[PDB]
């Protein structure tokens, strides 16, 4: 329940803002279908979405889930702060990155 | 503010209607929303990941979507 409770606390702070190896394993999350997959340091951006749309065979957007860490992976800024949280986090053993499709 | 409520009373149906999974998912697309993407957007995002059997989700949301943007948020219901 801890990481519900947490989940639970972002999205109220959000609404009541309506107006005022080291390998990292990403899991990715598909209509269900859970998939984990190791990636080597360093690891590269469009390398991550290469391997998404030859796994998944679509081009999908990347969604890093932590409730309000959570942010869309656009460039490898946003995946390497990713991945920096997950090194300093204690409890979390890999990226969870759920896989929509732009349309 | 008198809508503190109405609040509380949507925290009650998330935490008490969805999984907690859904609810860490839901948490980060509605992150997402809040920090600036667009409706159209959130929209199309749910609509893949909250079908029929959520609807309560998206209509108590609904209060809570801005104006401009509550405009294409109704259409958005089935």
């Amino acid at each position: 329940s801890m990481d519900e409770q947490e989940a639970l606390n972002s999205i109220m702070n959000d609404l009541v803002a309506l107006q005022m190896q080291s390998d990292v394993r990403i899991k990715f999350e598909h209509n269900g279908e859970r998939r984990i997959i190791a990636f080597s340091r360093p690891v590269k951006y469009e390398d991550v979405e290469h391997k998404v749309t030859t796994v998944f065979g679509q081009p999908l957007d990347l969604h890093y889930m932590n409730n309000e860490l959570s942010i869309l992976l656009k460039n490898q800024d946003d995946l390497d702060k990713a991945i920096d949280i997950l090194d300093r986090s204690s409890s979390m053993k890999s990226l969870r990155i759920l896989l929509l499709s732009q349309d | 503010a008198s809508a503190t409520e109405l609040l509380q009373d949507y925290m009650l149906t998330l935490r008490t209607k969805l999984s907690s999974q859904e609810i860490q998912q839901f948490a980060a697309l509605l992150h997402e929303y809040r920090n600036g993407a667009s409706i159209h957007e959130f929209c199309i995002n749910l609509r893949q990941l909250y079908g029929d059997s959520r609807k309560f989700l998206l209509l108590g949301l609904r209060p809570f979507i801005p104006e401009k943007d509550s405009q294409h948020f109704e259409n958005f219901l089935e």
